[PDB]
């Protein structure tokens, strides 16, 4: 999910 | 963890740093055009605060999945808590952004809202009358991030928050409070995120009903929605 | 105001005195089960518990000095907390069990016998866990529980009796004192006592969590729980 | 309201 991606960036 | 190792001062200062920006609403109102500019506005609110969490210290030694669970129970406290903090200054009003400052007359365009706000002008009041100060905050907020979902899953959690502690105490005594002062304000301020998460739990579920259509929130806000139902 | 005056030990003594008695249920071992009698169960145990949770209340100090009004208010609001609480420091030389009465101590496995519990009973669960790994005292919770009386409704509420939300937050200020009173004598050390007096206040949060979800299960019943049920809409 | 009332006993 969005928030999955976000954490990483 | 890098966290433990800080000293109170170290730990005031990478919170003040890691602050999120105020952002600013699109350039009366209705209860489409109401929803519209707050779920827009928390959308990008969103953004900066997954990226200030990245920052509040002990939060990067997590997981991926414990970071998630945290911010998907935490993130509306934390907006109301900036909410609050920066609405202080503006007596009855409550400043969503400097371009979008309102009073709970504009709260009853959205069914169910009006007493929220209610709830919201209270906490700022309450916040006003006890002159809290921005080093506080700062780690009220970053309390809410770590606390809120740690017993939904652990005891680096715990110790990071004893840190926490360690600093407000520390930022108490400094401002030249007695001992007796520093405990009773410590307990003031952590019964105020009582509220803060019944206002989070009660605007939720608000929330996850006006999912049920109004306006066609964001795949993040609705991921965010999702978790809680 | 006798609230006011009262020592810290005395504080204690009041607060110890005025505990309301632990419930049986109506449980059956010989029977089944289902949804429908064990939410029979524990509606009737909350239902006889509220009768004694209202007589408790007047007993904390301070509570009668508010307007029948306020008290209403107040225990409208924490009711549910309160039984929680309650139950979870029952539960606590009980791992893995809630238990709700001397005769009726469930698990999880049960809990899912009502559609939605058991994510709430897993949170009673953690909380009364975590009370057994920071070795709750029977003064603290005490403390506890009047903290959550008095706290809970201060913010939901005529500029005059702002005066009232003035002397609810004295006592509650009072009763603060007197967990700090409590963990000195325990040996603890001042970081220690600052330290254990945030874990125990940031508990109050999640059971405040805990009473939102369940009262939003809840009115999804006797007369008095209808009535404080109605409450929260 | 019954609370009320037992309040008031
Ligand atoms: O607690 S609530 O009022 O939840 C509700 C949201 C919508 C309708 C209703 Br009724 C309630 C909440 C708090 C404040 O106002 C509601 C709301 C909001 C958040 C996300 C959305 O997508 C829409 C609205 C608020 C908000 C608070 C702080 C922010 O920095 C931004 C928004
Ligand atoms: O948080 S809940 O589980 O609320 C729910 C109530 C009904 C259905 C569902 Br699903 C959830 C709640 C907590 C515990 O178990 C549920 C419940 C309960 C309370 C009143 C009722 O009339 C029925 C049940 C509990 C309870 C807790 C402590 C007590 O001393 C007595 C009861």
């Amino acid at each position: 999910k969005i928030l999955h991606r976000l954490l990483q960036d | 963890s890098l966290a433990l190792s800080l000293t109170a001062d170290q730990m005031v200062s990478a919170l003040l740093d890691a602050e999120p920006p105020i952002l600013y609403s699109e350039y009366p109102f209705s209860e489409a055009s109401m929803m519209g500019l707050l779920t827009n506005l928390a959308d990008r609110e969103l953004v900066h605060m997954i990226n200030w969490a990245k920052r509040v210290p002990g939060f990067v030694d997590l997981t991926l999945h414990d970071q998630v669970h945290l911010l998907e129970c935490a993130w509306l406290e934390i907006l109301m808590i900036g909410l609050v903090w920066r609405s202080m200054e503006h007596p009855g009003k409550l400043l969503f952004a400097p371009n979008l400052l309102l009073d709970r007359n504009q709260g009853k365009c959205v069914e169910g809202m009006v007493e929220i706000f209610d709830m919201l002008l209270a906490t700022s009041s309450r916040f006003r009358m006890m002159n809290l100060q921005g080093e506080e905050f700062v780690c009220l907020k970053s309390i809410i991030l770590l606390n809120s979902g740690v017993y939904t899953f652990k005891d680096h959690i715990h110790r990071v928050l004893d840190k926490i502690t360690d600093t407000l105490i520390h930022l108490m005594a400094k401002a030249g409070l007695t001992l007796q002062q520093q405990h009773q304000r410590l307990a003031q301020l952590l019964l105020i995120l009582s509220h803060i998460r019944h206002m989070s739990n009660k605007g939720m579920e608000h929330l996850y009903s006006m999912k049920c259509n109004v306006v066609p929130l964001s795949d993040l806000l609705l991921e965010m929605l999702d978790a809680h139902r």
